């Protein structure tokens, strides 16, 4: 409910029509962060394998195809410990920095 | 007289993505290791610099066994048997067939980044045939200046005159790596420290050091300054130049310091000409 | 030198007007929101073979080139890598970008520079000299001339809202910079309208290219 | 019996299943009458296993291999035991177990 | 009277791949083994250092039974029958025929890496395409400063005057057998601890220690300093020279310590000259 | 009888089949009329087998050699027994068994 509320509340504040590949590449960036975190810690694979496979499938299918909100995006940002507002609102730099801090990675984009 | 030319040359500041490693899962990780103070530093393989020098030699005449196609990316041997007497490449870098197995005059060490490698991953999207798909991958880049060390056994050369093109190639080094050099990173040195002596003992291996990643001044290590001041590294045998000379000349007590009597030039080409005159005098060229 | 990068994209599509500054800038801002707020960004003129009707026919060497600080590329790469935009009713496609360095040259050149409130050539030279001192740069100022020798002015048509405003500028060639100052000039530029596809400086061969035709 | 040897055997099975998934992936990749590269793939796997310099190296590698294997049912039932075994034990011993597993996959098919 | 010169010597910091064991399948494994505190350290064979010293004696004139061809990569004997009286090589290093078999005046210990060795294996490709069995190759390297101890029985020398060229070679040590084409490691000393005494009891073994793992501090072991202070290791017989001198002089109450009464020289050549003067006095040269 | 001896015999067979695979590999590698190095290869194998310094050494080599052998049916039939035999047992006895296998593969050809 909080993710859907953030999704509704964020649309008027964007100021533009969202670009599909912007969202697709944000999802891909989250996938890369997940992969690096798994590389650092093997146990996290048990918690994130299904979501990893789902994100990989969503990034292999046509990008113009929409993504299932509650089935895919909300759990993905949940495991990434990121609000829907942060996912759809922050730029790539802020999103990458927050992801790296969240998974304690040493990367810097 | 067994003459040797050792030197540590330093490059200009810029982005580097030169010698990527096994690329674990998605990131073309930059070749990194441990260095002074136990902080991770990025490296550049010495074999890449040797290949760049060989390519430079092949460019400007200088009959060379290994010709770089530049189109099919295939090395072709001009002659099957290695002949260091006739070819610059076999004379300088040696060879190993597995004949003669030349030891090779030039010795090199890998280039070590001046500042520690902290972060700086970059976004790189590679294309895909899957209905025009673009999968995002990572690529490490480093903003630093690479210094490396090299030694020339001038007596080991079959033709003593072949040393002269080598210094030019070091000064006019071509692009290192080539395709994987994402950002075109020049390897022409911006500050040189050359010691042309006649004994095997060699300091000044890694004299350049600044640390403090916030800036890019590329100072000189206190250890090298102390070694020069103590009495070792005879100043008449020391050739120093580049932007580092501009910093050195501003230093107090520089005139009184033994560093002054060392052969020092603001311009690098002045170093090259004076040193080449010295070599041609000493080698009877 | 390498501290700044020129982002290059293999650009293909319909032929484009030769005063297409605001058109391409608006299209890019349409397909890239963060471009609308950045500061140190600039776009190189798009090369090609022109036509008789003041339009440029894009060729194999035609490419969209963007000057940007290396610490801001991840804010632009997602919205342009492989992306396509529309200029009016024309479709344009960009490939995977490649990075090009900022090389120094003995002499530089700019196709179009505009500074507010300067239309005559002499005061334009004085103002370019003033911006020239403000950057700690040394050189001599020359204006690219037509076949007649008259200094060549170029015009930018900003079609903001219903109206459209006219801004006229000159081609400026500056030589004897010394490579460090040359790099400073190419990275700073003069004119300010670098988002407006004007202020980027280039080595001097393109000046000959533009002076021939 | 001897629970640590049970962990060792389930690690063997997990590695075998992951490489089964990787083999299925590469079989899917190839097309038409060219022989799918598998002996070459086995050689590459061995060489990449041999190449390592302790701790982070070969641990990121094992995690990435398990990820690219796909969904591992044995790993799913044995998340905690496998993760604890991987985190502990000398990495050379884990490499030896992985090489055994390599040569142990064949009875699967 | 019997006289013995013992010395612990520390090399310069850099990247080294000097000794390789077995070449498992693609890596040239750096010679490594357990050492102090039970972590793996890389090693440099003492036989390699003996070869380097013999090559030094060959290069700077002198008479040697074994001649290094440098072109055929083969060793040639001037005379099939060894003669320690004439040749420096046979007198200093000894010889086994399988005659006299000698004993060898120079006795050396294997060189340990000051820094523990963790990782750092180098990649190795080749141009592009047409890749054969020699296309891919890895190589191990260690960023450390090697240290080895040695000892020589001066009385055992057939000619007592031959001790000076040996010390000169230890100063200007040529390349030590290793991949110098891509890893040029200068083995010239930067810190010395010599003891010229008439006793068989040889303290001042490996004493140089690393303050911080993965760094290049190279401070002096607390056990060695305590041994010097306690009364043993007579300071008048102690010969210290190198970069460690600055660290020693920055130690508190150094003047009160018995170490200050030892022969210390910040410059290496000054200490070498003083030691050779003392040796010539004590050998009647 | 004495199932440990059965495991020892099947390990001998496994090592023999692995050396058969490596012999096939070297025979494939050689070209022209050059004599394929077999005596040289056998002596090299024996020399490397004698050279070893406990646990990690020679066990890494055993695993690597078995992988180099490739498809081996005798190891396929019995997974857990041979895996436990390799992980357990003093390495010197495994060396004895492997050297006996060196001399007992020659029955195959």
């Amino acid at each position: 409910i909080q993710g859907i509320s953030e999704l509704i509340a964020l649309t008027p504040q964007l100021g533009y029509k969202p670009i599909p590949i912007e969202l697709t590449r944000k999802l891909q960036l989250i996938l890369l962060v997940f992969e690096q975190a798994i590389g650092k810690d093997v146990k996290l694979l048990g918690d994130l394998g299904g979501i990893m496979e789902s994100l990989r499938i969503a990034s292999t299918t046509n990008q113009s195809q929409p993504y299932h909100l509650v089935k895919l995006i909300i759990p993905v940002c949940e495991k990434a410990k990121i609000s829907v507002f942060q996912l759809f609102g922050s730029d790539f730099k802020e999103l990458g920095k927050i992801l790296f801090g969240n998974f304690s990675l040493e990367l810097k984009l | 007289p067994n003459y040797y030319l050792y030197g540590t040359v330093l490059t200009r500041y810029g982005l580097a993505s030169l010698n990527h490693d096994i690329r674990r899962g998605n990131k073309t990780i930059l070749q990194k290791g441990y260095w002074n103070n136990g902080k991770i530093h990025s490296f550049v393989g010495s074999s890449a610099i040797r290949w760049a020098l060989r390519f430079y030699l092949q460019k400007q005449g200088y009959l060379v066994n290994r010709v770089w196609d530049e189109e099919e990316h295939i090395n072709r041997l001009t002659s099957e048997d290695f002949d260091p007497e006739k070819f610059y490449d076999d004379d300088i870098f040696g060879f190993a067939l597995l004949p003669n197995q030349r030891m090779g005059a030039l010795g090199m060490n890998m280039a070590v980044s001046l500042t520690p490698y902290d972060g700086a991953v970059k976004l790189g999207a590679k294309s895909g045939r899957e209905k025009d798909s673009t999968s995002l991958h990572f690529t490490e880049y480093h903003a630093t200046r690479y210094q490396y060390y090299f030694g020339i056994d001038a007596t080991h050369l079959k033709d003593f005159s072949r040393i002269l093109p080598m210094i030019d190639g070091i000064m006019n080094l071509p692009k290192v790596g080539g395709s994987s050099n994402i950002f075109n990173y020049p390897f022409c040195p911006d500050s040189l420290v050359f010691q042309w002596t006649n004994h095997f003992a060699s300091y000044i291996s890694y004299c350049f050091e600044y640390c403090d990643p916030k800036s890019k001044e590329a100072k000189l290590s206190q250890e090298f300054i102390d070694e020069v001041e103590c009495g070792q590294i005879d100043p008449s045998k020391l050739w120093i130049g580049g932007t580092i000379v501009k910093d050195l000349q501003q230093l107090d007590n520089f005139e009184s310091s033994p560093l002054n009597k060392a052969h020092i030039y603001r311009n690098r080409n002045e170093m090259i000409e004076a040193l080449k005159t010295v070599i041609k005098r000493d080698l009877g060229l | 030198s390498e501290e700044y990068v020129d982002l290059t994209f293999k650009l293909r599509g319909a032929p484009i007007p030769l005063d297409n500054g605001y058109l391409t800038y608006a299209a890019l801002s349409r397909i890239c929101p963060p471009l609308h707020e950045l500061k140190s960004i600039g776009i190189h003129p798009i090369a090609g073979i022109p036509t008789r009707n003041n339009l440029l026919e894009l060729t194999a060497q035609s490419r969209l080139k963007i000057r940007i600080y290396h610490q801001q590329i991840p804010l632009i790469y997602p919205y342009l890598a492989g992306q396509a935009f529309h200029i009016g009713q024309n479709f344009y496609q960009l490939d995977i970008p490649d990075y090009k360095p900022l090389i120094s040259s003995e002499s530089v050149y700019s196709r179009l520079v505009i500074i507010k409130g300067f239309q005559d050539s002499t005061n334009f030279i004085e103002a370019v000299q003033r911006q020239m001192d403000n950057l700690g740069i040394q050189g001599k100022i020359e204006l690219l001339t037509r076949q007649d020798g008259t200094p060549q002015r170029r015009q930018l048509t900003i079609n903001k809202e219903g109206k459209q405003f006219k801004v006229r500028g000159f081609g400026v060639k500056i030589s004897e910079l010394n490579p460090e100052d040359s790099l400073t000039l190419q990275e700073q530029g003069i004119g300010g309208k670098r988002k407006m596809m004007c202020g980027i400086f280039v080595p001097a061969t393109r000046s000959k290219e533009e002076e021939e035709t | 019996n001897s629970e640590e040897d049970k962990q060792y055997l389930i690690f063997i099975k997990v590695f075998q299943q992951a490489m089964k998934g990787n083999f299925a992936k590469i079989y899917a990749k190839t097309e038409e009458g060219k022989d799918p590269p598998i002996k070459k793939k086995v050689e590459r796997l061995r060489a990449e296993l041999n190449y390592c310099y302790d701790e982070l190296s070969f641990k990121e590698y094992l995690s990435d291999f398990l990820v690219r294997g796909g969904l591992n049912k044995y790993f799913n039932e044995h998340q905690e035991e496998i993760a604890l075994l991987i985190k502990k034990s000398p990495w050379q011993e884990i490499r030896i177990w992985s090489l055994l597993a390599i040569a142990s996959y064949k009875p699967k098919d």
